């Protein structure tokens, strides 16, 4: 059972050491992997291939910032004066030969942030239009936050932050950071 | 040089059959095996398997036994991905990927292609301009909105006063049975509603093109 684990999300603040891990299963502590990055709309990008003793082989376009290193079944990322461009999903990957196949398996990846602001909200009546039509959606629109954790209370539906997010009943309470 | 182009998103319904393509340059494509990496929306990389690019071999990682098929055209340069009796569940972007070998890693992946399998049926917005509930008074800006309600599938977009307004526009993602997003713009309250200030919301799929004026309510 050829598994990796990984610490799937952490956010830093902008200048700070960032390290990642990837665990490898105990039976296979001794293996070389692979590490990617993914920008949100693209293909994962190689990073660097990391063995167990530490040594690693970066890919080309990627910083000095960036290292590896390695101590029993862990493989690190270090990545040292993080910057916002550094935000990416980072994803390891492991391959090996059993009985004369090759089998590949990728982490669940670690989505990393780089990092204060009260949210503004504004609220909308339904339309004229809208009553017309026997139904009523009211809006709440929020802005301007940081950081992305918001609670939103009120037939609800509630975005996700991506920091902007949206709520709509079929008043408007945003909790953030209180 | 070298890459890998895709074909295009697809949309399709539970129990259809599917094909993406993955069109190779800048290499001998017989050389290197194509992968096929796959990934649901929010979720982790899945490995599917490999295709042996001279003898037409596929190989299916475990849990891609069944309903996939990996085939070739080696003269086009191109491998494919075929995915029989689809669900929901093969709703995800998928990857075809070149594979060096001598060092280890994936050095060159297509840009994917985006697959949603669903039962809804396609379906245009209805628009609603969102004025203020208030008169500004004096406060110096007016914040104003259009919502965008039930459509289908992914995406819509909106420009305000077809694209001349751009600073002070907000477009917030779309919830979920269809889809349902909002845009705002914040304008000076000596803009509007002086000036006109109209909505313009596109959703290609059902080819609609609609304009909805925000007027005081």
């Amino acid at each position: 059972q050829l598994v990796l684990t990984q610490s799937s999300s952490a956010s830093f603040s902008l200048g700070a050491s960032a390290k990642l891990t990837c665990t490898l299963s105990r039976q296979h502590s001794t293996y070389t992997i692979e590490w990617y990055q993914q920008q949100p709309l693209k293909p994962p990008k190689f990073v660097m291939e990391l063995k167990k003793d530490g040594s690693h082989s970066t890919g080309d376009g990627i910083p000095d910032r960036f290292s590896g290193s390695s101590s029993g079944a862990h493989r690190y990322l270090s990545i040292s004066n993080i910057q916002p461009e550094d935000e990416a999903i980072y994803i390891c990957g492991v391959g090996d030969t059993i009985k004369e196949q090759f089998v590949y398996v990728f982490g669940g990846g670690t989505k990393v942030t780089v990092l204060k602001s009260t949210p503004t909200l504004t609220v909308f009546p339904p339309s004229s239009e809208e009553l017309k039509e026997n139904k009523a959606t009211l809006v709440c629109l929020i802005s301007n936050f940081s950081p992305s954790g918001v609670t939103v209370a009120w037939g609800v539906d509630t975005s996700n932050p991506t920091f902007m997010a949206s709520s709509f009943l079929h008043t408007c309470q945003v909790t953030h950071e209180g | 040089s070298i890459q890998l182009v895709q074909s295009g998103p697809e949309l399709k319904k539970p129990g259809e059959t599917v094909r993406i393509s993955c069109k190779a340059s800048g290499y001998s494509f017989t050389t290197y095996g194509m992968n096929w990496v796959k990934q649901a929306p929010g979720k982790g990389l899945k490995w599917m398997g490999w295709i042996n690019t001279y003898s037409g071999v596929p190989t299916y990682a475990d849990d891609f036994k069944g309903r996939f098929a990996f085939s070739l055209e080696t003269s086009a340069s191109t491998a494919y991905l075929q995915i029989n009796i689809l669900k929901n569940e093969d709703t995800a972007t998928y990857f075809c990927a070149r594979r060096r070998s001598d060092s280890n890693y994936f050095d060159y992946w297509g840009q994917g292609s985006t697959l949603t399998v669903s039962s809804a049926k396609t379906t245009p917005p209805s628009v609603y301009p969102l004025a203020p509930g208030s008169a500004a008074q004096t406060n110096s800006m007016v914040t104003l909105g259009c919502l965008v309600k039930g459509y289908f599938p992914e995406p819509v977009t909106v420009t305000w006063n077809s694209g001349s307004l751009s600073s002070g526009v907000h477009t917030f993602p779309a919830v979920l049975d269809l889809y349902t997003l909002s845009s705002s713009v914040t304008v000076p309250s000596s803009t509007w509603p002086s000036q006109t200030v109209t909505c313009n919301v596109a959703h290609p799929a059902s080819s609609t093109k609609v304009d909805k004026k925000i007027v005081p309510r």
